[PDB]
């Protein structure tokens, strides 16, 4: 549905660096002691990268161009950020899979849809429970369809430094999306911290779509509130 | 192939097969469709079936006015059209040989490893042949073929029994005969064999 919020903040563009992250197994092989090169798509050491705050007053969700792939940390003690829609223009119109959790089950689907203004679980702040889907309405021409197992989630709000840490690669090529997890546990105020990690491939999606746009889905916990829980984006280079 | 494009380096396998009995009809199939307005060319194995009205320079259209063309010309397949009108139903069977777990198998039975010298390997189409000695070897599961310093097959997963072990080929080597001369002593030379006792 085209809810929107009254006290909405565009993003500033604060920019961080990349520092030792976007590194990813790049094949299914085991090398063992070898100084190996790699030509694929990866985010480069020390980049530009964008900061996106949600803080209570600062909804912070914009349509961001994709451009031939992208790096996403987020900074999730509180899991707030669930949910991707990579779409074209992302219309009723163009064709736009859909990346979300419903705290139990991963669900991928692409199909056209009427994209929401403004989409969230009506999710309270105290306690988190996920209610209404307001995602998702309209959907027809549909193509793809997946749903994953099933693992839990704590949708709370926590305190103090984050206890985890959300990276991830997304990759258009050659017709698929390539998913990449990141997965340690951290302490930091709100910084994207200098810290080396290695992402593991999960989903290689048969979809087959131009990617020029997305954007990421907020569990706003509801005239608002959201946690201290940032997120980044930056892009990948060949 | 400006609105379904095959990439050059990548795989598949074209098939097609003409349907002038069955999807060509007198009274023609206007289902099957075809685009030809496409901003620049379409990326390899993709696709967007949005039915737009494009204007050539770029703005958001109603047709039918100027150069705001359907982005469509479906033509509905005769049965009494040339060779070249005919519709074709065309499968394109891309493929995959990225080591996952091994999806789509052959026929063939599947035998059991043993630690012996010298088998025709050929796990999950990796012929060749050597020593197949397990060994101790992480292996994650998103990895399921290892390598060596530069480029071989030298460790795999058994993909039925999800073993770990690792390759050493079969032990080759020069073969040096050492003779005293053949006028001095035309007696029985003796050979290296260049690996082991």
């Amino acid at each position: 549905r085209c809810t929107t919020f009254d006290d909405v903040q565009a993003p500033n563009y604060t920019q961080h660096t990349s520092s030792m992250r976007g590194v990813y197994y790049p094949d299914e092989i085991f090398r063992s002691d070898t100084l190996y090169l790699t030509q694929d798509l990866f985010l480069p050491f020390y980049s530009n990268v964008t900061g996106f705050h949600t803080i209570n007053h600062t909804f912070d969700n914009p349509v961001i161009p994709f451009k031939d792939g992208i790096y996403f940390a987020a900074t999730e003690k509180s899991n707030v950020v669930r949910g991707w829609v990579f779409g074209s223009t992302m219309n009723n119109k163009s064709q736009s899979v859909i990346i979300i959790n419903n705290s139990t089950n991963v669900v991928i689907r692409a199909c056209n849809f009427e994209l929401c203004d403004n989409p969230f679980f009506a999710v309270s702040k105290p306690m988190g429970t996920q209610t209404h889907t307001m995602i998702f309405d309209n959907a027809f021409n549909c193509t793809f369809e997946y749903i994953s197992d099933a693992f839990s989630l704590d949708v709370s709000e926590k305190s103090g430094n984050f206890k985890h840490l959300r990276e991830f690669v997304f990759k258009n090529k050659d017709g698929f999306l390539y998913v990449y997890k990141g997965y340690q546990p951290i302490d930091v105020v709100r910084d994207l911290p200098s810290g080396f990690n290695t992402l593991k491939p999960i989903f290689k999606l048969p979809l087959g779509i131009n990617i020029t746009n997305f954007r990421a889905i907020l569990t706003a916990f509801s005239t608002w509130g959201t946690s201290a829980a940032a997120y980044f984006v930056g892009y990948l280079k060949p | 192939d400006y609105n379904y494009k095959l990439p050059d380096d990548f795989m598949g396998c074209v098939l097609a097969w003409n349907t002038r009995n069955i999807d060509a009809t007198s009274t023609g199939n206007y289902n099957y469709k075809y685009r030809y307005l496409r901003h620049g060319k379409l990326r390899p194995f993709e696709r967007d079936i949005s039915n737009v009205p494009f204007s050539p320079d770029g703005k958001p259209c109603t047709p039918p006015a100027l150069n705001c063309y359907w982005p469509l010309n479906d033509y509905g397949f005769y049965t009494t059209t040339g060779i070249g009108y005919q519709p074709y139903r065309v499968v394109v069977l891309s493929f995959e040989l990225l080591n996952a777990p091994a999806t789509v198998c052959g026929p063939k039975l599947s035998t059991d490893l043993i630690k012996n010298q010298c088998v025709n390997f050929n796990f999950n189409g990796l012929t060749g042949t050597g020593v197949l000695t397990p060994s101790s070897k992480r292996f994650q599961p998103f990895q399921q073929f290892g390598r060596d310093v530069s480029d071989f097959t030298d460790s795999v997963r058994d993909p039925k029994t999800s073993e770990i072990l690792d390759i050493s080929p079969c032990s080759f080597g020069g073969v040096s005969v050492i003779t005293p001369g053949t006028n001095a002593s035309s007696e029985v030379a003796v050979l290296y064999q260049d690996v082991n006792c």
